[PDB]
DNA sequence: CGATCGAT
DNA sequence: ATCGATCGTTTTTTTTTTTTT
């Protein structure tokens, strides 16, 4: 037999990590360890080891991979046995890595098989679970039938002519369901590699299955690294091969099938890459390997503890983000509360409780009021930007479809409506059209949202906040015309928005000299920034824990907001007789959760009235900026 | 031709020639003035063209992972039927290496992406292609651009703000790259720019949004009856002989095509004091702008486009410092048509 | 063109 | 067991009307 040298590699292989394999440890072996238990039989082996152990056994495997591969589960479970006490349900899923080279969709031949070569490209048109009962047992139909053999060829043969008697041999027991071998895969499509963009021809698109443990985790948009495992298919019938056809004709002395066989493409190895993010408990560039509530979640309590203590760390984190940037400083201060967390209560079966803010952005031209969002994509996980009219209301609802193709009529997603906890912020909120405006009226506060004409039960939700980008009529803030006159705009969502920070333009030349002086620090191409206070990691860090606290409110600013908010409308009490004004509750819950936030700041629990002062002070700065 | 940067690397024996042509003050009208097979009026604007022909500066933005600004080139021809726009633009998509060429009512927002449909090869549909992230850092010669509905145009405010996509259907879902450099040939909703109504309105576009652009360098028929003959004799007669001459617009083999293409590789332009403080002096009057009725006027993205501007012509020379001289063919280049609304 | 079925 | 005579065997299409946003 052939491959015995391969049991032999992998045996030895095994033996040698049966000792250590790494400085007295062994990578592969922990994997197995934690699979002893529920034995779920996948474990990624290193394509380098290979090369460092069996001495090159890498051309040794990546041609005829595809025999030999069926042995690897044999060594596998020769691993299983030497110190588990063990039966033969071992199975063999790889997932390998650590592989160099890198083709495409144009190196194909008959001479690419059995290789674990690693691919990319995109992701569409994905398709479902659909199992699979490979195996079984059959044979004759009186009394012999105990069948485990292998039978579980993908042409498959209910045809088996005897095991003890002589017997039937066209005519078969029936089938096991119950104590034999099955497994799962699923079957999507892919296009040809966006980093490999010639002319000409078309996106050549490769046939793809995956094994059990890599379902459900491919997806549209991300690029991949397969295995190389080119197939002869076992396909059943096609049309257009002319060719020579050929069938033993056996020995004279004294079933047909048509052969024209096509392409797909088979993997067992994915790294899903550009797709990955990871949330605290992940080890960081910065870490401290410290005890914590979990593994990293806020190991790096060394320096977070010195990062929530600090009287400083407001305006210095105020700070830490805008090194390329100069403007007010209170959006510097406020717009990071939209980030920031909100309140998290532990309460009722009232009805939905909402932790985030509505927030806004207004400003005269050219004052990079998007450049504070432009980098914000690349900023926040799950809160990805682009324009309204950066697609159609299409971007609220999916495509409107009239033709068939699966059940005639699909509107079941959007574009703002994956924005589960990130925000999709959006630009121009003056000139677009008032549908998306008025589904907006309510999907930000009963973030509970339906429509009919194509409904599947429609019942929709939005998640986040959001960020505005108004502009005057006239491009000036020329004072002219009422605030309600210099927008055109209506009541309740000037106050759905709680905060509006608007951005006012001036001439004054020191200014604009000293943002030359900023640019002093941007093509210096060392040293093209200004200086900083704490770097990004840690930041987000502290972001990702100082949520998980469950904050508070029993502070007597807390009973004596009351106090501040009695006399938020008693200095608003008038707002009535020169350009009449409206307070209103939204304002309320929102300097709460504000607040609230405002102690998040302090990876501390339990409200103070500092942060009650301090929002108080905020939203008479909102309120009397709203003035003409 | 075309990209692969492995299979076209040139020999010592070019680049002597190459730096030879840098060699020339000359060469900053030299290369300008071989645009042209042929055509020899007011090539003035050629100099302009160059700076896209040497098609920009790469300012990367591996450096801080913020702010990503591009050395963003966006310039377009407009003016009346009688310039070749159309022409001279059909001729240099036979010059572009990604030459393309559609124009206003050739294809629309999905004409440009999401070629989507059934496939019988896999015997099912799938998710498909688009135009521009073909062309990415190339052109397309464009004309008739006021002949676009509001879907499309609407696009183009976000790539040439941002250069940038994020897509959202009911299959795929996409946050590709997108990113390239104009060329257009727009034109108006007249048939003549209209005397006394100047393209702030003539053309068909917003109040600022106009305003917006780097600088279109106008185009409009020249106004005066007497040279048609010299070309109408001197341009047929190149039909009635059907070849060339080598005089001194001397035409290149390839020689001139090197310098365009090794020139977009190995250089570096870098600012140490050149080129950058005469409006940082000049801004007091350049923002003595805020005054005016319903007018456009000078805003703090000029001197972004300055500076790219200015490492382009640096580009030309070869400066892996700054060039200086690049500030004043750019006030030059604004002042020449930036007086073209002064009403 | 395939399997059933009978006898030699 | 072997051969031969018995039994039974079938597949091909593309486009027009009213409806909904
Ligand atoms: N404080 C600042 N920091 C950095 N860039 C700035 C600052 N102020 C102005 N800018 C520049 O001014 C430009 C503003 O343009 P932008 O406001 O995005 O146009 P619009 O007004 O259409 O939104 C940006 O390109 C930005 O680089
Ligand atoms: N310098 C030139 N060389 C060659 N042809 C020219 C020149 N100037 C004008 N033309 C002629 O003028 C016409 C320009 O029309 P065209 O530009 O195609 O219209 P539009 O401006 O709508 O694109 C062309 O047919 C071209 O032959």
């Amino acid at each position: 037999v052939k491959d015995e040298v391969g049991i032999r590699a992998q045996k030895l292989f095994q033996d040698f990590l049966e000792e250590f394999k790494e400085d007295g440890e062994i990578k592969y072996t922990r994997p197995a360890a934690s699979l002893e238990s529920p034995d779920r039989c996948t474990l990624e082996v290193s394509f380098e080891d290979v090369e460092k152990y069996d001495q090159n056994l890498a051309t040794a495997i990546i041609e005829e991979y595809y025999h030999i591969y069926p042995f690897l589960c044999q060594s596998v479970s020769n691993y299983v046995k030497d110190r588990i006490g063990l039966k033969t349900q071992k199975d063999c899923y790889v997932a390998f890595t650590e592989v160099p080279t890198r083709h495409k969709v144009r190196d194909l031949t008959t001479s690419k098989i059995g290789t674990l070569i690693r691919i990319s490209g995109q992701v569409v048109r994905t398709h479902p679970v659909h199992p699979e009962l490979v195996s079984g047992v059959f044979m004759c139909l009186d009394c012999q039938t105990e069948i485990r053999n292998v039978e579980q060829q993908f042409k498959f043969t209910n045809p088996t002519i005897c095991r003890n008697p002589v017997c039937s041999n066209r005519k078969r027991f029936m089938l096991d369901v119950e104590k034999s071998l099955f497994l799962d895969f699923q079957k999507i499509r892919i296009q040809e590699t966006q980093a490999e963009l010639p002319r000409g021809c078309i996106p050549r698109a490769v046939e793809i299955i995956l094994r059990s443990e890599l379902v459900e985790t491919v997806q549209a948009g991300d690029r991949y690294d397969f295995t190389g495992t080119l197939i002869v298919v076992p396909d059943v019938s096609v049309l257009a091969g002319v060719g020579t056809r050929a069938e033993n004709s056996s020995r004279h002395k004294p079933g047909m099938r048509e052969l024209n066989y096509r392409m797909a493409f088979l993997a067992c190895s994915v790294q899903a890459t550009t797709a990955r993010f990871g949330g605290t408990d992940l080890p960081m560039s910065e870490v401290t390997a410290e005890d914590m509530k979990k593994q990293m979640t806020d190991a790096e309590w060394h320096k977070i503890y010195e990062m929530s203590k600090d009287r400083n760390l407001y305006q210095n984190l105020i700070s830490s983000l805008f090194p390329s940037i100069y403007g007010n400083d209170e959006v510097k201060r406020g717009i990071l509360l939209q980030q920031f967390g909100g309140v998290a209560k532990t309460t009722t079966e009232k009805t939905s409780l909402r932790g985030d803010i509505n927030v806004c952005i207004v400003g005269d031209p050219s004052t990079a009021k998007s450049q504070f969002l432009k980098q914000v994509s690349d900023f926040s996980p799950r809160a990805i930007y682009t324009s309204g009219k950066a697609s159609s209301a299409a971007g609220l609802t999916a495509a409107v479809v009239r033709d068939e193709e699966s059940f005639d009529f699909v509107i079941e997603a959007g574009a703002l409506m994956l924005a589960d906890n990130g925000i999709c912020c959006i630009d121009e909120f003056d000139k677009m059209d008032q549908r998306d405006q008025v589904a907006i009226h309510e999907a930000m506060e009963q973030q509970t949202i339906s429509i009919a004409r194509a409904g599947v039960r429609a019942t929709l939700n939005a998640r986040t906040s959001i960020l505005a980008a108004a502009n005057p009529i006239n491009g000036r803030y020329d004072r002219s015309k009422s605030l309600q006159q210099n927008i055109q705009l209506s009541a309740p969502i000037m106050s759905r928005f709680d905060l509006f920070f608007i951005l006012v333009d001036e001439c004054n030349e020191v200014v604009d000299y000293a943002i030359a002086r900023k640019i002093v620090d941007l093509h210096s191409n060392i040293e093209e920034s200004v200086e900083r206070a704490y770097t990004r990691e840690e930041v987000l860090r502290y972001v990702t824990f100082a949520r998980q606290f469950k904050p508070v409110i029993s502070q007597e600013a807390g009973h004596m907001l009351v106090e501040n908010y009695g006399h938020l409308r008693q200095r608003d009490t008038g707002t009535s007789g020169r350009s009449t004004w409206r307070i209103t509750v939204r304002q309320l819950e929102s300097m709460i959760r504000l607040s609230e936030a405002m102690a998040k700041l302090e990876c501390s629990n339990r409200v103070l009235e500092r942060h009650v002062k301090e929002a108080f002070r905020l939203l008479n700065k909102s309120i009397i900026r709203v003035e003409q | 031709e075309d990209e692969e940067g492995k299979d076209h690397i040139f020999p010592p024996e070019r680049v002597e020639l190459l730096q030879l042509l840098a060699k020339k003050p000359d060469i900053y009208d030299r290369l300008a003035r071989a645009i042209a097979p042929s055509i020899y009026e007011n090539d003035d604007i050629k100099k302009g063209i160059l700076l896209q022909l040497f098609g920009g500066t790469k300012k990367k933005h591996a450096t801080l992972g913020r702010q990503n600004f591009r050395s963003e080139i966006h310039l377009l021809l407009c003016g009346d039927p009688g310039t070749s726009k159309s022409q001279m633009l059909q001729y240099v998509f036979n010059l572009v290496p990604r030459s393309q060429y559609t124009s206003g009512r050739g294809s629309s927002a999905v004409g440009l992406t999401a070629y989507v449909t059934k496939d019988p090869e896999t015997r099912q549909l799938v998710l498909q292609t688009g135009a521009l992230v073909l062309a990415d850092n190339g052109v397309c010669c464009i004309d008739e651009f006021d002949k676009m509905n509001d879907s499309t145009r609407s696009v183009l405010h976000e790539v040439m703000e941002q250069q940038t996509l994020s897509i959202a259907k009911a299959g795929i879902i996409c946050q590709l790259n997108a990113r390239t450099s104009i060329l257009a040939a727009a034109n108006p909703a007249e048939s003549q720019w209209n005397k006394r109504k100047n393209i702030i309105d003539n053309v068909q576009l917003p109040h600022t949004l106009l305003s917006r652009f780097d600088l279109i360098f106008l185009v409009l028929d020249p106004q005066d009856e007497i040279f048609d003959k010299r070309l109408a004799s001197h341009l047929v007669s190149l039909y009635y002989v059907t070849r060339h001459e080598e005089e001194d617009t001397m035409f290149d083999m390839s020689v001139l095509r090197d310098y365009i293409a090794y020139a977009r590789e190995h250089l570096s332009p870098t600012l140490s004091d050149e080129a950058q403080q005469r409006l940082i002096q000049a801004y007091v009057d350049m923002r003595k702008v805020g005054a005016g009725r319903g007018q456009i006027s000078a805003y703090p993205r000029q001197l972004e486009s300055l500076i790219r501007l200015s490492e382009a012509h640096a580009k030309v020379r070869l400066s892996n410092q700054v060039e200086l001289l690049d500030v004043e063919e750019a006030w030059r280049l604004h002042r020449e048509a930036l007086k073209q609304s002064a009403t």
